[PDB]
RNA sequence: CGCGACCUCAGAUCAGACGUGGCGACCCGCUGAAUUUAAGCAUAUUAGUCAGCGGAGGAAAAGAAACUAACCAGGAUUCCCUCAGUAACGGCGAGUGAACAGGGAAGAGCCCAGCGCCGAAUCCCCGCCCCGCGGCGGGGCGCGGGAAAUGUGGCGUACGGAAG
């Protein structure tokens, strides 16, 4: 060995991994943003029933912590349907509205009767 | 401003004295508390003198009070020696020991030695396990007749 | 033009909502809460405003932990026991 | 025992032997940071006296305190008052530099508890002190009946309340005719008793 | 069906999560009934279902933590959840054993010079 | 403004929902004292802070 | 050049702990004014007080004499009564201002280092087994690890102590 550089450098020591003698918290926290917790209810509004009857969409009021991705897997799992796209807005009231456009092999107006909105 | 002939007088009331006015509405509540804590102490020491351990005969210092006699902190180590009581055993049979007390005189010494002789005679000593008495204790007929002494034990009258 | 005309130009805020004390006192440029001093670890409280203290003390809020401590105290802080069943 | 030879050697500080040692160390210490851990007591002997034992959970921090008096922190020497309080330069701090050392150690090491401290050197600009610190939660200290008094919450931050030997020296407590002004717990307790009207219910 | 927390406890793990979703769907259908605008008889039921979800989720969580503190019983290191939470300062105190420790020197005082039961004549 | 932070829009959301009059069955309660909502807030009159 | 020590000082999301912040009536440590009073005013006074900073506890602090005394002597601290508006301080002005003894409330004493003796006689942590505790403690088992002769434990501390 000769010092190639005129700088001394902190030599790269071995740093180990966490192998703890106990987990800090006893249980892994249960998911509280479920499929049921995320989707609260559908809007049965003049504006939102036309949105069903024209654009082949469903309109849901949704948990404000939700992605478009979480809404897509939620709308799928609860209503055995598949989603083309989800648009979301947070209302002035403060709750997140989801405009869940459905894939063209499913009628929105024939699944809106199945969930029970008219 | 002074009116006429009156006393020249200087009240100490120039500091914010009203923040630190100690009132004594506690007084009767204090006395009830001290008396309950004194009765509660006396009940805990079932046979033992309620007042606490014997104190020595002690002359008051400075010429004003040296005609008087008061109770001391505790017996001198040389007052205990002549009496023939081990200084660590004395405290267990209720005898005040302070190792700070000298003895300049033989009269003060011999008064406090004779004081401890009187105590060691009167004192009824209960066995440690009560069910079996051993050699260095008081007899069982005396143990039944052993009950508290109220006020200072062998009170030091002038 | 120091009064009425000059009040028109007031259209950009110095304070916003502090995120310890909730008060509209978090100075955007200084980045300090005028009420609680947020980036400072300790609460900004002064003994010269006894009124300002008692607005924001232990009474004020819920005491959601500290109210049950008072309830849990009066049974010697007992743990892992249940009342005897039916 | 060696410790008496180490004791009386440390009392000859003007001797060629100790002048060399106190200068080569007081050099060494300047080139380190103002608050760093010493791996052992620089004076094992002195630390023995002050209660340091050589067991796990006894810590020793060499902390330097910048030296001199205390000039009044007032903008441009303007104390806006009466000529009594015009003083700004020749003013002195009520606590010794050793007590200021113990509490820079004790504050930084918020978990540890300052037992005591000893001098180890002075440059004109810096005094150097070793501070003896104890872990109240190490089982060596926590299971020793001799040392499980520091493991009780009454003795948190002794350095901040003048309860270490160096802090007690600032308080002017002690028995007798010279220490009347601190009769009672302290200087404040003395003042309190004397500046209270006892207004008895009857009087 | 009136769900009580006595005929939940004996039951199985996946048997209770079946009943949980059996209530979750029941609640989601009542929240649709609330918005479609009818059935006062169903808007009373929404609270009854909300509490019976809480009953099941409690008994789910009760039986987990009865099983974890049985698992961590013998061990020297149990999680911060299972350790006795009282006051902070009360956890920092000396153990029931550590307060009880005397020095050899003090055990010798206690043996030689025990405080005697005595009583003096007047 | 039109450009808002999410934090302010949640503040403005709560203030909207507080700005509704009392239900007409609240004053039929046994120990009723409330006549009307005193903590109502019009957008000209009281300017909600900020 | 290499390898084994040791010292001194780094890095870890290393194993296990610990501190911070709050309240702040009471308590400890600092810091520290000016209104005011002196018929002005500067020293003094207000006042080591308000504000400022730090640290606690169920109380705190203090505390078992480097004491008070000058006696025929008392004997830790704290608190109450009294000493006492006293001795003393002070533009000796305004004002300030304790202590001892004495009576009581309470009453409790102690431990190191050093000095020296005993084969480090000491302590910490991991693994196993058996009790076993929501105050991790007890008993086994291991050329299991570590701290510690740069001094751990027992005896012993001024009231003297130790050895035979």
């Amino acid at each position: 060995k000769i010092r190639t550089s005129p700088t001394f450098r902190r030599p790269k020591t071995l740093r180990l991994r966490r192998q703890p003698k106990y987990p800090r918290k006893s249980a892994p926290r249960r998911n509280k943003l479920d499929h049921y917790a995320i989707i609260k209810f559908p809007l049965t509004t003049e504006s939102a029933m036309k949105k069903i009857e024209d654009n082949n969409t469903l309109v849901f009021i949704v948990d404000v912590k939700a992605n478009k991705h979480q809404i897509k897997q939620a709308v799928k799992k609860l209503y055995d349907i598949d989603v083309a796209k989800v648009n979301t807005l947070i209302r002035p009231d403060g709750e997140k509205k989801a405009y869940v456009r459905l894939a063209p092999d499913y009628d929105a107006l024939d699944v809106a009767n199945k969930i029970g909105i008219i | 401003a002074p009116s006429r002939n009156g006393m020249i007088l200087k009240p100490h009331f120039h500091k914010d004295w009203q923040r630190r006015v100690a009132t004594w509405f506690n007084q009767p509540a204090r006395k009830i508390r001290r008396r309950k804590a004194r009765q509660a102490r006396a009940r805990r020491i079932a046979p033992r003198p309620a007042a606490g351990p014997i104190r020595p005969i002690v002359r008051c210092p400075t010429v004003r009070y040296h005609t008087k006699v008061r109770a001391g902190r505790g017996f001198s180590l040389e007052e205990l020696r002549v009496a023939g009581i081990h200084k660590k055993v004395a405290r267990t049979i209720g005898i005040s020991v302070d190792p700070r007390r000298r003895n300049k005189s033989t009269e003060s010494l011999q008064a406090n030695v004779q004081r401890l002789k009187e105590y060691r005679s009167k004192l009824v000593l209960f066995p440690r396990k009560p069910s079996a008495p051993k050699k260095g204790d008081s007899s069982a007929e005396e143990l039944k007749l052993a009950t508290q002494l109220t006020g200072p034990v062998m009170p030091i009258r002038n | 033009t120091k009064g009425t005309s000059s009040f028109g130009k007031r259209r950009n805020k110095t304070h916003t909502l502090c995120r310890r004390c909730g008060s509209k006192a978090y100075h955007l440029q200084k980045s300090t809460c005028g009420k609680c001093g947020y980036p400072a670890k300790r609460k900004r409280k002064y003994n010269w405003s006894a009124k300002a203290k008692r607005r924001n003390t232990t009474g004020t809020g819920r005491m959601r932990h500290l109210k049950i401590v008072y309830r849990r105290f009066r049974h010697g802080f007992r743990e892992g026991t249940t009342p005897k069943p039916k | 025992g060696a410790y008496k030879y180490i004791q009386e050697l440390w009392r000859k500080k003007q001797s060629d032997v100790m002048r060399f040692l106190l200068r080569v160390r007081c050099w060494q210490y300047r080139q380190l940071s103002a608050l760093h851990r010493a791996p052992r007591p620089t004076r094992p002997d002195k630390a023995r006296r002050l209660g340091y034992k050589a067991k796990q959970g006894y810590v020793i921090y060499r902390i330097r305190v910048r030296r001199g008096g205390r000039k009044r922190p007032v903008p441009k020497g303007a104390t806006y008052g009466k000529p009594v309080h015009h003083g700004v330069n020749q003013l002195k701090f009520a606590r010794s530099l050793q007590s200021v050392a113990e509490e820079r150690a004790g504050r930084h090491c918020g978990a540890l508890r300052v037992l005591n401290s000893y001098w180890v050197g002075e440059d004109s600009t810096y005094k150097f002190f070793e501070v003896i610190l104890i872990d109240p939660f190490h089982k060596a200290i926590r299971r020793n009946p001799d040392t499980q008094w520091i493991t009780k919450p009454v003795h948190k931050h002794r350095e901040m309340r003048g309860l270490t030997s160096a802090g007690r020296k600032s308080r002017g407590l002690g028995k007798g005719h010279k220490f009347h002004h601190t009769i009672g717990g302290s200087r404040r307790a003395a003042w309190r008793r004397r500046n209270t009207l006892q207004l008895h219910r009857y009087r | 069906a009136k769900i009580k927390a006595r005929d939940l406890r004996g039951k199985k793990k996946e048997e209770l999560l079946k009943q949980l979703d059996d209530l979750k769907v029941e609640l989601s259908q009542l929240r649709v009934a609330k918005v479609t605008g009818g059935a006062a008889s169903k808007l009373s039921k929404i609270r009854v279902v909300r509490k019976s979800i809480a009953r099941v989720l409690t008994v789910i969580n009760q039986t987990q933590k009865e099983n974890l503190r049985k698992f961590y019983k013998g061990k020297k290191y149990k999680p911060l959840d299972l350790r006795p939470k009282k006051t902070r300062a009360m956890r920092r105190r000396l153990n029931k054993h550590e307060e009880s420790l005397k020095t050899k020197k003090q055990q010798r005082k206690e043996r030689l010079y025990p405080l005697r039961k005595y009583a003096v004549k007047a | 403004s039109s450009h808002k932070t999410f934090r302010i829009k949640r503040f403005l959301a709560k203030k909207q929902k507080q700005n509704r009059p009392i239900p007409q069955w609240i004053w039929m309660k046994t120990g009723n004292k409330i006549r009307y909502n005193s903590k109502r807030r019009h957008w000209r009159r009281t300017k909600l802070g900020l």
